[PDB]
DNA sequence: AAGCAGTAGAGCATGC
DNA sequence: GCATGCTCTACTGCTTCGATATCG
């Protein structure tokens, strides 16, 4: 059923009226993290990593656009302290969409002001290098410019 | 002395600090006043004003416990809205979480004795908070939409009728309860004996027809027996022998075809009345869809065989052309196909002569794709002959 | 409440005929309303600017709102005041600025009713921030727009009634038809002229009140007094000087650190130490022991006896002096003792003296603690703070020394000369108005730039005296006031 | 200094 | 008698604005 919101989410912002897309956005981001963890069917839990992860449209663009901004706070906050749940409902088999989820928490964190979304980066970035732990999988993230 | 206790009691209840000692100060206010108003005597009219006082000292400096004490008062005292009416509209607006299920909790006990309702409520973009997934806020504002449908023209009735049934899935048979009770007021009262006054006026008919039919697969029983014991009525469809047959195409809706043998059978075997054997029948057919569709197209042949005494050649012309019309429109308007329905219409229109030129372009359309091809084949075969 | 704001909507008529000139030629008061609120909002641009403010024309032909009823039309929704939003504002000028509305929505219709209060209530029912004033000046004319049916007027009226209810206030500016107090029709039921007022008298001002200090009074070692100390002349300057990217209209924001040891790399803060250079001998310190050795008592004032108000000389001071009073947040019930104390103060003359520490870590100055009265009358004529003023008292190296030796008499015939000349030159010093010069003329640079009008408006000086109202005030006596006992001559 | 929210040591009702 | 389902209000912490010591 999902991917309405996703569209409608992503087609909301553009205009004027920026509580409106606030708001709006805090309904449809509870409900996908209604709609998203309560599947159970392991074959369709793929279908909706598959579907929430795309390259044009999904969540990681959506927060990549609008962090101009002031009034999308509440949303974002949900997405970054949202996907430490993701995280722990798959595991590993994330490992090939991990590196742009580290440049985005990095970018949101060297790019944002406020505290109040600044720590849930650096939470996703605890987490994630915390699992993926030291193998082949340490050489894309180029410790030697992040240290 | 009589005018020091309540007193003490509303000064008391100007102790704004604890959960449990101003709402039972607001609860038995409310039940005191309720004595007093059905013993009309005396020692209302200054209490009433002492604690309408405290509330308008109360509203201005603090708004959280007015309104949760006006619900708690008013819960069990209805006219002490009177005079707060413009003050609840007013802040209506902008507040979430249960607050303002206290604010609809509190205008539902007022929306009888009021004037111009809907402009306001409009104004509330309403619209938005019958779109909220909270469930207390959704009962209780269908609640009220029951309550201020019969005072509302039908140019905003059809704007009513629009976000109202997008319920059709949801949990809580209460909630849908209430949806189905509020078309079923709407469908008995729109039956517009020659009016046609209007096209939302028939416009919302055609779309409280679409639900209260839509609601006969519902996923749950009883609630089901409501409808069927609603639908078995006088002036619903009629109940002779062949007129119930007669209007019963017409409730079609492709939303149901799936159930729509076994209704079909059991709405005709209902007007019943050597008994035991007619009952495991209509036990059996809504289980196994093949006894179904014998049991529907063995009953079919068995009046139109027996109607050529009653109802003679005059009127067999016209119930033949409508009947052939509607086979039409069945199968030009279903989109799931359906085998043991599919070959129930062709297995009754391959037996009369009036109705095997039924539909040379359609019934080869349905029985490709149906993968019902050698019924469809006998079919074109017969009509081809004579 | 502090953080709270104050709403503004201001609504204009156009039906028939304040479009009209009067039959005159001076002005129309259409125009004149437009001047009203453009200098209310370029006054509350850097007055105030915090404020929400709306702007509602009421009675022509089309409709924009959020409710569509019938002749009204909405320009600005409940907001900041907006800089484009006053370029936008300014159009309305002139006989092509009148064109323009007319051209947009023109005027005319059987106009509002009711339904123009309710659309300024339901304008007030939905930004959700905390309101504490809520006024509506309108700017009509007329005093019967009920001049054909009575049910219009009742409606009306109770309307106006449960607009009370919650208490909206509204008090319009009338226009002058007849100039003043003759028109005195039966719009009485509703409300519970003056122009030039908000036209000019409004020019740069900050408003605000805060606390800035809440400390505590100890009289020997166990009595403890909760007071807050309030600042009264808050000798305010220009907002700060923001930096800016160049072509983008970005700021920077740059940032700092230290490092190159000649090895380079970088280096925490963590590692330094503070220091001082005499001739060659260098005393280290860290951080912790430099901020260590300015502690000298723990926050707060501490008395130290009495003293009449006789020896405290008016020469002496160092400090824009603050003012004290007592709250019952704290300490319960310090009031009745400092109301007692307030009254054998004022009673007994007597002034107080006090060692002062007012954040958690500061050397101590002595303060002197002096009382004070209320003065009232029946307009509610606040104008003095019932309570204490803190006088602030120099320590040894402030009073320096002249070198003293110097001393000549004179002889008593110019007294009387010079009492002719201070009463020419007399007047009643002032209650206000001695407005800033360069702040006056920042703010006027600023506008100019702001809203483009045409140039700075060179904003009048007025530290300088009128020397030619002051030569005639005198005469000419200012020669023989020079040379009566004195000749230079050369 | 005002104020604004949200965590969290701290208890109650419950299962194996 | 030990490990979970379920409320709970005081503590602390960040933001916003305003005020004061500081090297130049």
């Amino acid at each position: 059923g999902v991917r309405c919101s996703l569209l409608r989410l992503q087609e909301t912002l553009s205009a004027a009226d920026r509580c409106g897309a606030a708001l709006a956005g805090h309904q449809l981001i509870r409900g996908l993290g209604q709609e998203c963890v309560l599947s159970s069917s392991p074959a369709v839990l793929a279908l909706q990593t598959s579907l929430v992860f795309s390259r044009d449209f999904g969540l990681l663009v959506f927060v990549r656009k609008s962090l101009n901004s002031i009034e999308f706070r509440e949303c974002r906050e949900e997405i970054l302290k949202f996907l430490c749940i993701f995280l722990e409902k798959m595991g590993q088999k994330i490992a090939p969409y991990s590196v742009e989820i580290k440049n985005t928490c990095t970018s949101v964190y060297t790019k944002d002001r406020a505290a109040k979304c600044k720590i849930p980066a650096l939470d996703l970035l605890i987490k994630l290098l915390q699992t993926f732990r030291s193998s082949r999988l340490m050489d894309e993230f180029k410790i030697g410019e992040l240290f | 002395q009589s005018s020091e206790y309540f007193q003490a009691l509303v000064n008391n209840m100007s102790f704004v600090r604890y959960k449990e000692v101003y709402a039972a100060a607001a609860e038995v206010l409310g039940l005191i006043l309720r004595y007093v108003m059905e013993r009309k005597n005396i020692l209302e009219e200054s209490l009433c004003e002492l604690v309408a006082k405290q509330l308008k000292q109360h509203q201005n400096t603090m708004e959280d416990k007015f309104i949760v004490c006006l619900n708690k008062v008013t819960k069990s005292f209805p006219p002490l809205a009177d005079r707060f009416m413009n003050a609840v509209f007013f802040l209506l607006p902008k507040f979430h979480g249960v607050l303002k299920t206290l604010c609809l909790e509190v205008v539902l006990c007022r929306v009888e004795g009021m004037t111009e309702l809907y402009f306001q409520l409009k104004s509330k973009d309403f619209v938005q908070v019958m779109r909220h997934r909270d469930d207390e806020r959704q009962k209780v504002c269908l609640d009220i939409i029951y309550k201020m449908m019969p005072k509302l023209k039908p140019v905003e009735l059809r704007e009513l009728l629009n976000p109202v049934v997008e319920f059709v899935s949801h949990p809580s048979t209460t909630c849908r309860e209430q949806m189905y009770n509020i078309l079923m007021w709407i469908h008995d009262n729109y039956r517009d004996p020659e009016s046609e006054t209007d096209n939302d006026s028939q416009e919302i008919f055609k779309l409280a027809k679409d639900v209260l039919i839509q609601g006969l697969i519902d996923e749950n029983p009883g609630l089901q027996l409501i409808i069927r014991n609603f639908w078995s009525h006088e002036t619903r469809l009629p109940s002779n022998t062949l007129d119930r047959l007669l209007a019963l195409n017409s409730l079609y809706s492709p939303k149901i075809e799936v159930h729509f043998l076994s209704l079909a059978t059991n709405f005709l075997l209902e007007m019943t009345s050597h008994s035991s054997l007619i009952t495991p029948l209509q036990a059996v057919a809504q289980r196994d869809p093949i006894i179904a569709k014998q049991l529907f197209s063995s009953l079919f042949s068995g009046i139109l065989k027996e109607m050529d005494k009653f109802k003679t050649l005059s009127e067999k012309n016209n119930i033949t052309q409508k009947l052939l019309q509607d086979f039409n429109r069945f199968l030009n308007t279903t989109f799931s196909f359906f085998p043991p329905f599919v070959s129930c219409i062709q297995d009754i229109s391959c037996q009369h002569a009036a109705l095997l030129s039924l539909d040379p372009a359609a019934v080869s359309a349905g029985c490709l794709a149906s993968l019902q091809q050698p019924v469809g084949i006998r079919l074109l075969e017969e009509a081809l002959l004579r | 409440k502090y953080s709270g704001r104050d709403s503004l909507i201001f609504l204009v008529d156009a039906s028939k005929a304040m479009f009209e000139s009067q039959s005159e030629d001076e002005l129309t008061p259409f125009d004149m309303s437009i001047q009203c609120i453009q200098s209310v909002y370029i006054s509350k641009i850097i007055s105030s600017d915090r404020d929400l403010l709306a702007v509602v024309f009421y009675g022509t032909e089309k409709d924009k709102n959020s409710v569509n009823f019938k002749n009204i039309y909405v320009l600005q929704e409940l907001d900041n005041p907006g800089a484009k939003r006053i370029l936008e504002l300014d159009q309305f000028k002139g006989q092509q600025g009148q064109k323009r509305f007319q051209d947009m929505m023109g005027h005319g219709s059987d106009y509002s009713l009711s339904e123009v209060l309710w659309v300024c209530a339901n304008l007030f029912s939905d930004v959700q921030f905390k309101m504490s004033h809520k006024r509506i000046m309108l700017f009509t004319n007329e005093d019967n727009p009920h001049g054909n049916d009575s049910a219009k007027a009742s409606r009306a009226r109770t309307k106006a009634g449960d607009l009370r209810d919650t208490g909206i206030f509204l008090d319009l500016m009338h226009l002058k038809k007849p100039g003043g107090f003759d028109i005195s029709l039966f719009y009485r039921d509703i409300i519970s002229s003056k122009l030039e007022d908000l036209l000019r008298k409004v020019r740069a001002k900050e408003t605000r009140k805060r606390a800035l200090s809440r400390l505590k009074l100890k009289l020997n070692k166990d009595i403890v007094i909760s007071v807050g100390i309030y600042n009264l002349v808050q000798k305010a300057l220009k907002p700060p000087p923001i930096k800016l990217y160049r072509e983008t209209n970005e700021p920077v924001k740059t940032k700092t650190r230290t490092f190159n040891t000649s090895t380079g790399g970088l280096l925490l803060p963590s590692d330094t130490k503070r220091s001082q250079i005499y001739g060659s001998r260098q005393i280290i310190l860290e951080k912790e022991e430099t901020e260590e050795l300015k502690r000298f008592d723990d926050p707060g004032l501490m008395l130290m006896g009495f003293k009449p108000l006789v020896l405290l000389k008016k020469h002496h001071y160092l400090r824009p002096s603050l003012f004290v009073y007592p709250e019952e947040s704290l300490v319960i019930g310090s009031s009745t003792l400092f109301s007692a104390l307030l009254i054998k103060c004022l009673e007994k003359e007597v002034a107080a003296l006090c060692r002062y520490t007012p954040r958690r870590n500061i050397p101590p100055y002595f303060v002197a603690l002096v009382p004070q009265e209320e003065e009232l009358d029946d307009q509610k004529i606040q104008v003095t703070p019932p309570g204490f003023q803190l006088v602030f008292l120099p320590f040894a190296d402030d009073k320096r020394k002249m070198p003293f030796t110097e001393k000549i008499m004179a002889t008593p015939e110019q007294v009387g000369k010079m009492k002719a000349i201070v009463e020419k030159l007399r007047f009643t010093y002032r209650s206000d108005s001695f407005e800033n010069p360069v702040l006056q003329q920042h703010f006027r640079n600023l506008e100019a730039l702001a809203l483009d009008l045409m140039e700075p408006e060179q904003a009048v000086d007025l530290t300088l005296p009128k020397v030619e109202a002051m030569n005639k005030r005198l005469g000419s006596l200012v020669d023989e006031f020079k040379e009566l006992v004195y000749p230079p001559d050369y």
